[PDB]
């Protein structure tokens, strides 16, 4: 009897929830590093003692025992060191083994054989694979997050919610992030096999996995392509052909499937959470605890000037440079890691944006920035800290344009515009926590004027009282297909009677600020007497904004104001117009494994008919990847009620996520809590 | 719902050439890939061509580059297949189909046509030879016994067949026809009968092509 | 590139689930979508799985799909069999340039006693052999289900060129039958020593054989 291996039983259940990687839809064993997981190996007799076993574990196509992507370790005593194999017990043949990895060990899919010295021989066999993760339980890893309920939250919530809209009008989406579902952590590890630095040089790229700067910087580039190679391609421009329109997506799940299958090819098209949600998942399913962050009014300052530019014509229009400068909203993601390159004060959360691209400077996402250094201004250190600090932190100048004189000329700085309501879902429940106060002192304070003055550091003339002050306010119901009714408000605060012509324009617009067409626009010719204030009212039919309104739903609302021997006034809103409601209800108890009826509610409020109806439905633990019924052409007017089954595999709440589309409603969300009793 | 409308296919000379199109209709052309597809008569999906949406990534099977061009026009939202230096092993059922996938470079047919027919010989009109299938010299005269008409190289489609002026019925069938890489069909009919009728019974298959407006009766005879 | 390889045929009698299976010979199954299509005579395919298990819009939730990486291979199974389900069923796939087609497989729902099909294999008449051709007819009746392969042997050489087959389609009596053909020279008849008809129905093979030099 020359010694050999018989059977390993790697006891996966136990390990995987042992090491709380249970809920992942798989069989393979799925363990976190720096933690022991046992197994039971059969040999085909008891140990000789001139004998010899080690346990060889592998990563990647290159492993290497110098960068820790290879370790060959004997049974020992154990180790802090790295890799070590501890023999628990010996039952007849069979060995109660402890194996533990180091808490710095690269994550990824390993390999583990067995090489035998015998009878002066040597014997090698694959024994098996698993995947490695980061250890957010573990106090030594670099991702360690202590409190029970928020590791729960922002690694182990495959639900989420996303901040929309705009300062005047906060909504939210449901998110299915679903990093436990079927081949998704898999399609996740796969996108670090995807990257250029893979593709480069796999052998450090691979080695480097043990840092979840490196991870989290790799994963955060790859999510909005910037080659033929990442997963979504990013799409402003209001014209979705070829692909899906941003707003369609409810989840991750679609979005990395369809990559995965079709060769890892860019899915047609994302916008910025469509990249924080799809990051969200990677970065959760690989154990770096994150969430999803969106900020209001957010700036794209690539000039390090703290400051951006937006152009108007004395018609009103806004002009096509700086249209985008202050997104109306911008969403991208923490995570949660020490920062050893930078020191103890700078650790836990950190932003990572997968939206950015500046091909000219090499950026194809941005961070890990720590929250902590943006919020003291520190920007000298790495990563895209000038970048991101200006979009919280940025001043706003708008600039008057005249396209006949070919003259510009500077209208007004605005401080304080930028970075607002800065938000992400609370922990345990669908509520917005403001998270402002950690990225910036607060408003008009001394520590932020420090702040600025610091970072700004290591990065006519006159000014006027104008007579005449104006606000835009809205009149009734902002809703598709009924019309926009606002009104400006102008009042004359000067010591006399003035005379203000007013140009006003509306443009329908994507929610960065990208101009599609002009809708509407008009004049007016007024005087007002010192303190008196007047209305003038703003109509837009939907027959006006149809044609050019895009599935933001906004409009861009203008009005330059202009008395003789004064400085122009911009007067200015982006609106946002409701889709119309579309309702989820349960008709009975959700239990796992039992069907449960689930009617969708529409009705038409358009005096024509909807066609080219499709709901689509998923959820993670509800629905196997996602429901697309096709639903009957609704008159004007009609009403639509869709009945379907779901099948909940998994107990608790889940969320339920429902997108209905026609050729005029290109995205309307609607989205459920469901208790599913086990 | 959608439709895609198939036209151009036809009798075409090998060496020479065809142009397919496909209009369709009921959904966004110009969001998805387009494919031919073909299935030569009694055989499988042949996949032929893709054009992306955009028409800016197309692919062509092995078995067509060379010779084959797709193309689409949006405007009319049209599919078109440049079929040159045609062979009879061309000779298929051509469908057009629309991709599943929106948004992705994945590939699968949600709806397909109801084909062109292409058909690829040389051939003329010519009525068929018929040939006897000799019933075996080995039968036992308490079993049976199959004879038959093999029906060969005739063109175009269709023949029918008959035995003994349509006397025989019981024991007869007819097979479908097969296009020989000559670009002719064929076809037999066999009846199975009493081993004790051979010898003694006359068997005439009666053989009718219209469309060379011939009628061959062939008798088939027992053999040693 | 790969091929996506199914059964010829399988059959399954009514109310009963039926799992049809399509192998893929290089990269893994799980790469790249899978599409399923039922195909009834005369008619367009129609889809039928999309996405690996996905259930278009109409199709019924007796048609499921599923993906085996063990063995590499796309399933479709359909439970609760109706005899409209009879057709033939292709798995459909792709690389990131090319679409592979399976090879077809046929679903015979059982509604008749399976039957062993009759072989009669015809050597080239003295009449063509006059007009310088010869052509073997294998003649296949009286079987179900409606499925079979046809192989060629000329001695030890299996032989495809100049060989075509028919699909088996109904006989009067509601059993089917198929034709085979294998074309030649009068003098590759004659310089082999024999010629075989092998014909496959339901995992059985029977062989029928005829020489130049021996009454049949």
């Amino acid at each position: 009897a020359a010694l050999g291996v018989q059977s390993i039983n790697w006891q996966t259940a136990f390990n995987r929830q042992a090491h709380h990687t249970d809920k992942f839809s798989s069989q393979e064993l799925i363990l976190r590093r720096g933690q022991n997981f046992q197994v039971l190996m059969i040999m085909n007799k008891g140990l000789g003692s001139n004998e010899r076993l080690e346990f060889i574990v592998s990563t990647g196509p290159y492993p290497s025992e110098s960068a820790m992507t290879k370790a060959v370790f004997p049974l020992s005593n154990g180790s802090s060191g790295g890799w070590s194999a501890v023999l628990q017990a010996s039952n007849g043949n069979t060995l109660t083994i402890s194996i533990s990895s180091p808490a710095s060990a690269p994550i990824g899919r390993y390999t583990m054989a067995l090489q035998i010295f015998s009878q002066g021989g040597i014997s090698s066999v694959k024994l098996g694979t698993f995947i490695l993760l980061f250890n957010p339980w573990l106090n030594v890893d670099s991702v360690f997050m202590g409190n029970h309920a928020e590791r729960e939250e922002y690694v182990q919530e495959d639900a989420g919610i996303i901040f929309v809209g705009s300062t005047n009008r906060i909504g939210m989406i449901g998110w299915n992030f679903g990093q436990f579902e079927e081949d998704i952590l898999s399609i996740c590890l796969s996108i670090l096999d995807r990257s250029l630095n893979f593709r480069r040089d796999a052998a450090t790229d691979v080695a480097s996995r043990n840092d979840p700067k490196y991870v989290g910087r790799v994963l955060s580039a790859m999510i909005n392509s910037n080659d033929d190679n990442g997963v979504l391609a990013g799409n402003w421009s209001g014209t979705y052909t070829g692909g899906r329109d941003p707003r369609s997506w409810n989840g991750s799940v679609e979005i990395l499937k369809n990559w995965k299958k079709s060769g890892f090819s860019p899915v047609r098209y994302g916008q910025c959470w469509v990249f924080a949600g799809t990051l969200n998942t990677a970065l959760r399913s690989l154990g770096i605890p994150s969430r999803v962050i969106t900020n209001f009014n957010s700036a794209h300052d690539t000039d390090r000037n703290l400051s951006v530019d937006v152009y108007y014509d004395p018609m009103g229009n806004p002009l096509d440079k700086g249209s985008d400068s202050v997104w109306n909203f911008h969403v991208w993601n923490e995570g949660w890691f020490v920062r050893s390159d930078l020191g103890p004060s700078y650790g836990g959360w950190q932003v990572l944006d997968a939206t950015p691209q500046e091909r000219s400077q090499g950026v194809f996402q941005c961070g890990p920035a720590s929250v902590i250094g943006v919020r003291e201004g520190d920007v000298q250190l790495n990563f895209d800290m000038p970048f991101i600090f200006a979009e919280v932190n940025a001043d706003r100048i708008t600039w008057l344009y005249d396209n006949t004189t070919g003259k510009q000329w500077k209208n007004s700085v605005n401080s304080h515009t930028i970075g607002r309501y800065i938000s992400t879902k609370a922990v345990g429940s669908n509520a917005r926590m403001d998270v402002t106060d950690k990225y910036k002192y607060p408003e008009g304070s001394d520590q932020e004027r420090q702040v600025f003055q610091k970072a700004l550091g290591k990065l006519e003339t006159e000014e006027q009282e104008p007579s005449i002050i104006g606000k835009l306010k809205v009149a009734g119901m902002l809703a598709v297909g009924k019309e926009v009714n606002l009104v400006l408000l102008l009042k004359n605060l000067s010591r006399d009677t003035k005379t203000v012509t007013v140009n006003m324009t509306a443009w329908t617009i994507i929610y960065n600020g990208t101009l599609v067409h002009e809708v509407w626009k008009d004049s007016a010719t007024m005087s007002l007497d010192p303190e008196e204030e007047a209305e003038h009212p703003i109509k837009i039919s939907y027959a006006q904004y149809e044609k050019y309104l895009k599935s933001d739903n906004m409009i861009r609302i203008t009005a330059v104001c202009k008395v003789p021997d004064e400085s122009e006034v911009v007067v200015e809103r982006d609106i946002i117009l409701d889709n119309p409601t579309l309702t989820l209800e349960v008709l009975n108890e959700a239990r796992v494994r039992k069907p449960v009826n689930v009617q969708m509610l529409f009705s038409n409020p358009l005096d024509e008919p909807v066609r080219d109806c499709v709901l689509m439905v998923e959820g993670s633990g509800l629905l196997l990847g996602n429901l697309k019924i096709d639903v009957p052409t609704l008159g004007p007017k009609e009403g639509s009620r869709v009945r379907f089954d779901i099948l909940p595999s998994r107990s608790g709440t889940k969320q339920l996520l429902a997108d209905f589309s026609c050729n005029k409603f290109p995205a309307i969300k609607a989205m459920l809590s469901i208790d599913v009793a086990e | 719902e959608v439709q895609l409308v198939e036209s151009g296919g036809g009798l075409v000379q090998p060496g020479r050439s065809l142009r397919l199109s496909c209009t369709a209709s009921g959904f966004t052309f110009d969001d998805y890939a387009m494919h031919w597809v073909r299935q030569a008569p009694g055989k499988g999906l042949e996949w032929v061509s893709r054009i992306s949406w955009n028409s800016r990534s197309i692919a062509y099977a092995d078995s067509v580059k060379g010779r084959f061009t797709i193309s689409r026009d949006s405007a009319k939202n049209s599919l078109y297949l440049q079929m040159n230096s045609l062979r009879t092993e061309d000779t298929a059922l051509y469908y057009c189909a629309k991709d599943h996938y929106l948004g992705s470079d994945s590939y699968g047919m949600d709806v397909w046509g109801q084909g062109t027919t292409v058909t690829v010989s040389s051939a003329s009109t010519k009525g068929p030879s018929v040939f006897p299938l000799a019933p075996s010299s080995k039968s036992t005269s308490g079993g049976t016994a199959a004879l038959g008409c093999l029906v060969k190289d005739y063109f175009p489609e269709p023949v029918t067949v008959s035995w003994n002026s349509g006397a025989l019925t019981s024991g007869v069938h007819t097979f479908p026809a097969v296009l020989q890489s000559s670009g002719l069909y064929s076809l037999s009919s066999v009846v199975t009968v009493p081993s004790s009728s051979l010898g003694t019974q006359t068997y005439i298959c009666n053989v009718n092509h219209k469309p060379s407006n011939t009628k061959v009766d062939k008798r088939v005879e027992p053999k040693s | 590139n790969f091929m996506l390889t199914q059964p010829h045929s399988v059959s399954e009698s009514p109310g009963k689930t039926v799992t049809i299976s399509c192998t893929r010979s290089s990269g893994s199954i799980d790469s790249n979508y899978v599409q399923w299509y039922q195909q009834r005579p005369g008619s367009a395919p129609t889809i039928v799985i999309h996405e690996d298990n996905q259930r278009p819009s109409g199709v019924p939730d007796r048609f499921s799909g599923s993906i085996d990486t063990s063995s590499n291979s796309a399933s479709l199974t359909i439970s609760g069999l109706k005899t409209e389900d009879e057709a033939d069923y292709y798995c459909q796939s792709y690389d990131p340039s090319n679409v592979v087609f399976g090879g077809g497989t046929k679903l015979t729902v059982l509604g008749q006693p399976k039957a062993a099909p009759s072989v009669t294999l015809f050597p080239p008449s003295s009449e063509e052999l006059q007009a310088n051709k010869a052509t073997l007819v294998c003649l296949i009746s009286d079987f179900y289900p409606g499925a079979v392969t046809v192989a060629w042997k000329a001695d030890s050489s299996p032989v495809k060129a100049g060989v075509e087959t028919t699909t088996p389609s109904k006989q009067s009596n509601n059993k089917y039958a198929a034709s085979s053909y294998l074309s030649l020279t009068p003098e590759q008849w004659k310089s082999h020593r024999s010629y075989s008809c092998q014909v496959t129905h339901e995992g059985s093979t029977v062989e029928k054989t005829v020489a130049p030099t021996e009454c049949s």
